[PDB]
């Protein structure tokens, strides 16, 4: 849950995920970038953010 | 084992501290130790099972941090705590079910479950805390080769054995001299048998011997020694040594004479006590030595007289008995014991999932067949299973 | 229940670890949580005691909290702490003994003296913290109703039964079949005597068999079993089942045939043992049936000869016996014990104040009575009496 | 002693604790305790040995803190901290033994060894920390004169004593009236025999009593009392009370007849119970009264009515016996039992280093004698060896 | 079990109350807890099983929400409720039925089927709502270790016995002492029966006594005490107990003598009634003592004088009996009666989808075999069963 996150400021289990490369969904409303690029999605760069 | 031990600990730790209404700083360092158990075991997938009749389960940890209050922990936060809690208790116990039930002549004392075998991998190191328990501390210490201990009430160190042997006997089987015992757990109960009385033998004195050879070193031994060997002082018709015929036994109990025991260890003495009853302590041994005497009485009543003639038939048979309690020792090994649970949770586990017979242990645990037998690469079989099973009391 | 033991456990730990010269870095959770306790306790009237020749005790609670500036504890902190110590332990002590004597038949898992009912309410719950022994443990994965376990050295399961089944008899009893046995705490002793050796028996067996039901289910359970009987090995004048005259019994001890030690959940084989002596483990049973067979030895020498004629009279009798013993077990239920002193702590403090009898324990704490008729009210509040025992054991004794 | 169990439960704690992989917040009030301890014994010169064949060894104390700037325990932290770790346990081990081995009379409780006398130094106490386990925490209660209380598990509270006292006796020795016990350990068992089968009794009733005195006052004890004697229920040969002759014993049981158990307190009835078997509880007593009857059965099948005739010869002996076992109770004193291993360390201990025989206990640390004459001082220096052994037990 | 209730009683309401012409103020509140089951329910998919010839089922939920917004409810807003409802009402149907043809040993009580088992994850624990029904009211109140009791209108407590018992007997059966009994249900019939009509008795008085054990405990039993027993009052050819011949029964009724009846609990006597017939209230008792007399008439009349004479033969033979019926009571556990469907819901459902006999039950939920067996697993699986069959009766 992202609100709950924000909250706490504890980075440690998104953190660890985020570097072990471990499965998450990360919940929360959530502005996003409409990319119309196939470049982009070859670069890969969904997974940059 | 280590890691699996600290799991169950910190589970336990939980279940006991994380309580409604307990303030936060009760449980800090537990709360700390709990979220990194639970950042170390989320994204690893295990499997349990496949043996016998024990079924395949899978466990994937996806599970969140615990919270943290201001003051005091609130229901919300105990019911949140116990569900992670009840999955993980349930994880462990289907692991330590798992490793109770497998064995290895080669490495027995190494992990043989899948589970167990990934948690022994270096990522889970992590887990590892206060490693405080008997059977956890045996563990590290015999990883590194020191001195272990294990403390046992009653030690079930005796395999079941009720014999005899007669040193003087013919086919009637009416003139025998001999001993007969039973050997049972932490007792040994002999009795030397004279049907003459020691009439005929040198100085009216015959002598008696018995020998019990422990499998493992006993240290810092409580032995009760009593005189008399309740089990041998009643009438009864015993089988032959081949089971041929069947011979009478009389019993007249007299006050054995001389008593003699010696604690050995290797062969050489380490304790003696010599007409001594009550409590006695043998410090350090691995052979029991019972020497005693039928002592023919010089002078005896008109009624005693009697049950003596100087020549057969016997019809009252001279017995001197003696009993030997072990009622708490030490040993460097494992036994089973009078106030443990380890080889009981380790049988019941086997017969519950029809565990097929393997190549360390004897069919359905038998301790008669197992202490008989104490290889060791069964005392490291044994020691691992006995050290999975605490862990597993300690939440189940 | 949880707050008296966590009451308790807060008192053992200051006990035990507010000690002069100890850094304070040692008890720092330990000094929060004793000034919780503190806290929470201030400003609270509790009255202990109005049954039996317990005492009325009236407890006011006013007390300062242990100071947090020292880096090592002195002997003047030390000594302050012990006398709230002191003040509290007697009060701790009070409320277990009240709770103890006390009984009820519709609720008694539930609080029955005042004080304890006082500290059930929200306010007292901020005391609670680590339930680590195992009786509060088991009594809270009871109230959730989850699995609980009692360890058992030696438990008490059996009530004491010492009588025999006569199958064949007569009034001169002289030729008799039947059984014998004691069934005392946790030992089974039987034995099977026939007075005619089995001459005329089918084959020259005689089958026995003993059915022990216990009134709780045990697991986990280590047993040895010794093929004699002593008790039921030696001379004996033994009163009739009416008890009119008397017979006598003069044993001869043959080594059981076919023994057979079968354990049963209602009424289904769980464990079956053939031949097999010494240490065995019953996983999980409600039932023992002990079956065992008198062989009459096909060859016998002279003097065994002599000891069983083909026709009476019969001198000698031929018995074979058993021995059980249930080392250790595990029980969903509590129980005495020969390692343990709850039940003794119970009986104790119900003697030394003369609580009358009440409409659920027998008339005097009698561990016969109570195993005998071990109903789900005599259980609850067994299992409440003897947490407050195990409460009171941490700090009284 | 607190601060000789203090330094033990720090190792103790360092060794189960300081793991590799371990959170350093599992550890830190350890470290600290661990460095503190290093602090308060750096610079101090011990001497422990120098009795019996116990060798005499130099302690000096000069080492490095450890650290705490690590967020997981390393096997570098774990090595260091272990040399300090056995150096300390063998300081600890050697001072428990020095203390072990020694007694004095007026001043028993007091340390004996020089070690734990300069270890009682005001600047050590800084080492003090929690004083959980029975013994320390009865060993501070005492030091604070409260009230003290070891639980024990059949209790070794009787001394052995294999005896009988004749009631009725002639130099035949064949109408014999009396009773015979074995008191040992937590048993007693006690029967009481006519010859005659009470039958010039008034009432046909033979009256049996038996009276123990417990050396220290029991309570909370659970008993188990049981209608038969085991013991004295097969036929024996028995020496006569100077020794000249010998007498016989043909035993012929029938159950005790309005059986009465008393629990005395300072020969007050404290507990009592009347024809009751099974589970009893004595909540505080020092002395046990046995009453018992042997009722001649008014009824008799010919077989009974062979065995008990109107006159002389009396063949058939019968026989009326109790039996009494502890299996567990409180005393305010040490006491040797079934489940713990104090004693057995202590002669252990005494025996391996041949201490000569001092002026407090009997020669071996022989229990009989021990608890035949338990003295208040035999007691305090009692106390002190059972409290050093657990703090040794802790460790080695 | 709470939360499938409370699915079943929010489809109650809503049957009952989503009606046309309502105010919707009238089912307001009921409308939020169906938007929020809806909300709760949509996106799950379940799998109802296969056992025994029920067939497997998937149960899908995207619904749409109720409307708030009407002042009165009208024809389109029950049509578009009847619509989710008859598909909610047959998946909770098929959810208790899957539920009901289950059972388990180890952990009876603990949800069966897997659509129970996915209702109990706490992502459905919004649906919970009022828990008023008695057997659901009871299963919270049990979950949470409080006292509560289910309430019976002639509670089928009784296993079905019609057997006598033959206290004097001979191979002729015409001189007959004994008792015959018929325990059916909650109602008992026993009745003493003397051939002779105690001519040669004690005081011309006949014992009889009948002793029956209820397998659960009754509370607050109302019962009524009728001085005659119609079912054994009547000329009767009974079988044997080996059934080898068959015996003559020629009862004349005589009032019973010395009626007591006694309720009692551990043994102990909570209450008794001597000679009272009509209605008594046995409060708290596990079993229930009869005992009456046949008493010979000292005075008789010629006619009556003639029934029974001084010796054999004997033609009327004289018989007094009692009649206890109990007609309310309140259990702990569950129990059938003579008012509630709950056990032929459940045996009508396990006969319907030919349900194979399980390790719980015996076969075709026979009563008379489940009540006198009546296990702690037996109650704890039929308590289960039982409070889904009324789960099931709200709707079906
Ligand atoms: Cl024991
Ligand atoms: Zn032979
Ligand atoms: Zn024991
Ligand atoms: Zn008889
Ligand atoms: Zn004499
Ligand atoms: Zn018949």
């Amino acid at each position: 849950n992202l609100e709950e996150l924000m909250r706490t400021g504890d980075y440690a289990q998104i953190t660890n995920m985020l570097l072990n490369n471990q499965p998450v969904a990360l919940v929360g409303a959530l502005p996003f970038i409409t990319d119309s690029s196939v470049i982009s999605l070859v670069a890969k760069l969904d997974a940059t953010v | 084992m280590d890691v699996l031990y600290s799991l169950s600990k910190t589970l336990k730790d939980a279940r006991d501290k994380i309580v409604e209404g307990t303030l936060y700083s009760n449980v800090s360092d537990l709360i700390q130790q709990f979220n990194q158990m639970i950042i170390t075991m989320n994204g690893n997938e295990f499997q349990t099972g496949g043996i016998g009749n024990l079924p395949i389960r899978n466990w994937n940890f996806d599970f969140g941090l615990l919270g943290t209050t201001l003051l005091n922990l609130d229901a919300n936060y105990v019911e949140t705590a116990r569900n992670t809690i009840d999955y993980f208790v349930d994880f462990v116990d289907n692991v330590c079910m798992d490793e109770m039930v497998r064995e290895s002549q080669r490495n027995g004392i190494a992990p043989q479950s899948d589970s167990l075998r990934k948690l022994s991998g270096i990522k889970f190191k992590r887990i590892n805390f206060d490693n405080s328990s008997e059977y956890i501390e045996n563990w590290n210490l015999q990883n590194r080769r020191q001195r272990t201990g294990f403390t046992f009430h009653k030690p079930n160190i005796f395999p079941y054995s009720a014999s005899f042997t007669l040193n003087r006997s013919q086919p009637a089987h009416d003139n025998l001299m001999g001993t007969m015992w039973l050997n049972a757990g932490s007792e040994i109960q002999v009795a030397g048998f004279d049907y003459s009385c020691a009439i005929n033998a040198p100085a009216n004195i015959q002598q008696f011997e018995h020998i019990v050879q422990l499998r493992r070193v006993l240290t810092t031994a409580t032995i009760t020694l009593l005189p008399d060997a309740e089990r041998f002082s009643f009438p009864r018709v015993i089988n032959s040594a081949d089971g041929a015929t069947t011979w009478y036994f009389n019993p007249v109990i007299l006050r054995p004479n001389n008593v003699e025991v010696e604690f050995l260890l290797n062969g050489q003495i380490i304790n003696t006590y010599q007409a001594r009853f009550g409590t006695i302590i043998a410090r350090n041994f691995d052979t029991i030595r019972l020497s005693f005497q039928l002592m023919r009485p010089p002078n005896m009543t008109p009624a005693v007289a009697a049950l003596f003639p100087n020549a057969q038939p016997f019809e009252h048979h001279a017995t001197v008995g003696l009993t030997l309690r072990i009622e708490s020792a030490v040993c460097e090994s494992v036994l089973a014991d009078a106030s443990k649970t380890m080889l009981a949770n380790v049988t019941s586990v086997r017969q519950e999932y029809a565990i097929p017979v393997g190549p360390v242990f004897p069919p359905g645990m038998n301790w008669t067949d197992l202490i008989t037998n104490y290889s060791p690469s069964r005392e490291d079989n044994l020691q691992r299973v006995f050290t999975v099973a605490s862990i597993r009391s300690m939440l189940v």
